[PDB]
């Protein structure tokens, strides 16, 4: 009923995300409104684990290692972790990133929902849903930029030859 | 007859990932019940176990041959909770005969304060039970008739018809 | 009323997008009919004009509850046709009067023949004019009452609460 | 009721040749399985404008300009062209590949329809609508494997210095 409608928005997020590997910043950009937009939670902020550290814009850097933390409890766990009662914070679903797999590439946190003031189960696996296309999307479009900047660089050290 | 098989097919259908599916299912079987029962409306309740005992606590309310399962989402703390000696949805719950019930102002029983909790007025029902486990998990009711007092027979297969796919769903 | 408000929110929500919209949307309209009138299948003959003359060639048919476009999706060559003086569909095509017809077998001018394509037996029908344009392009049944032999006049009240929105989708 | 499905298959050619960008010839082996699969066509070409000339592996290659042919006048115009009778060749759904635009980047044909013996004005949309995903999955692919060869070889004269 309502059910075909939150697949669309995985259709949207999809026909979106995949037609912004140009710039990850873009990228950003259309998946902060998008979340901001249906994820119904005031605010999130989206951690990027590296080795045993958390990465985030969330542009000011914000960093947590993996074992100190929840959110960082998460990203040496990857568990999508409710926090119905936060302690206008009052929930956080704090889940990870992901993308190919279950491990931890990072940490995203929604905050305060709309719709129901506590987070659901609900509130959950569809931010998961959510974040495969948002995982291929970071993933790869990284993937695009970073052979984009090495092989650019590659050829600005082409010059005496 | 096949009304049965494609319309619960096409139920199927009209079923879409979220959380998220065999509740909603009910409901659209509600939806079904309440069409070719040509009611106004109807309803389910959970009969959901604790302290040995289950409980017949209202779930889907206000059901139409529609009204959203969004609609119809009551909070657990605000939701009507029948004991199995409180309404025909825990005497059921109690006897799990099989019930046509042409009248709960006669064939009582009944607690009317579903039409407190609904805002619906209630003048006769029906039911089968709904069981998983050892535990009982469903109650279900069809509500005013559109076109006349009453059901002929044949409607009571249509009862059975789709309260026997609710049978088979939340389960 | 809320019921058909949501049946067709709802109807709306069973559907992605192919061809392939309008007809089916009046085919679920359909399911509708033979739902809450409690039919055992119902039917849609375009009405579509040609030589100045409309012609209401069959388009869905042994439409349940239920049943696929596929299933009704008779081939133009093969479809069944009636011109204006043959059927209560031709009739109804002539007439444009609102049509009780408590049985066919009495209240005449119907084809009979409809039972031969569909491989239904009819017994009685009922009808409302449908128009695109100056040209008449739809006409709509309900097919054998599944509790009794008839409908009671609240049941008469659905079929014009869905041939309505028959008539408001093919335009 | 079957009336919600194609457009899930687009979701299906999505999660798809968007996951294979990586390699072009994988590209095509999904897109003539999914192809083959969906479009009932028993089988199918699908030419490649260049200023004005089609190209195409069906892996040997097949040619055809601009100006001339039926499938080259659909290069000239990018016009969606069922051909009901052909003339075990029967019909062929001669639309182009496009891909950001209605500009010819390509012609695809289909050929022998299953379910009805004709093409239907069914069988051209639905066909457009799969060669959104399938036209940018080959401009943005393909935009990825030149980026690659050039700027790889690039490198490689960066070899001296």
């Amino acid at each position: 009923q309502k059910l075909k409608c939150e697949c669309q928005a995985l259709l949207q997020v999809a026909k979106n995300l995949f037609t912004h590997l140009d710039d990850v910043s873009v990228l950003l950009q259309e998946i902060i409104t998008e979340a901001r937009n249906l994820s119904n939670a005031e605010i999130c902020s989206v951690f990027l684990l590296d080795q045993n550290e958390l990465v985030a814009k969330v542009s000011y850097e914000i960093r947590i290692p993996a074992d100190q933390g929840i959110a960082g409890h998460v990203a040496t766990t990857g568990q999508i972790l409710n926090i119905p009662d936060a302690y206008r914070t009052r929930n956080i679903l704090c889940f990870p990133i992901k993308n190919e797999n279950q491990e931890v590439i990072g940490v995203a946190e929604l905050v305060n929902k709309i719709n129901g003031p506590w987070f659901s189960k609900f509130d959950e696996d569809l931010a998961t849903a959510f974040s495969i296309y948002c995982g291929i999307s970071i993933a790869h479009s990284l993937l695009y930029k970073k052979v984009n900047e090495a092989q650019y660089r590659s050829h600005l050290a082409n010059e005496m030859m | 007859r096949l009304e049965e098989c494609n319309i619960l097919f096409e139920l199927l259908t009209e079923i879409q990932d979220e959380a998220g599916s065999m509740e909603k299912i009910v409901h659209k079987t509600l939806q079904r019940l309440s069409q070719l029962l040509a009611a106004d409306r109807c309803s389910m309740f959970i009969c959901r176990s604790r302290n040995g005992i289950p409980e017949v606590a209202t779930r889907l309310l206000n059901v139409t041959p529609t009204s959203k399962f969004e609609d119809n989402l009551v909070n657990p703390d605000k939701e009507t909770v029948f004991p199995l000696d409180i309404g025909i949805a825990g005497w059921v719950a109690h006897t799990k005969k099989f019930f046509n019930i042409p009248d709960v102002k006669k064939n009582n029983h009944f607690s009317d304060y579903l039409d407190k909790k609904t805002g619906y007025t209630t003048v006769n029902m029906m039911a089968i039970p709904i069981t998983q486990g050892k535990e009982v998990l469903a109650v279900v009711m069809a509500l005013n008739k559109l076109n006349a007092s009453e059901f002929s027979k044949e409607d009571e297969e249509v009862f059975k018809k789709y309260l026997n796919f609710i049978s088979l769903v939340l389960r």
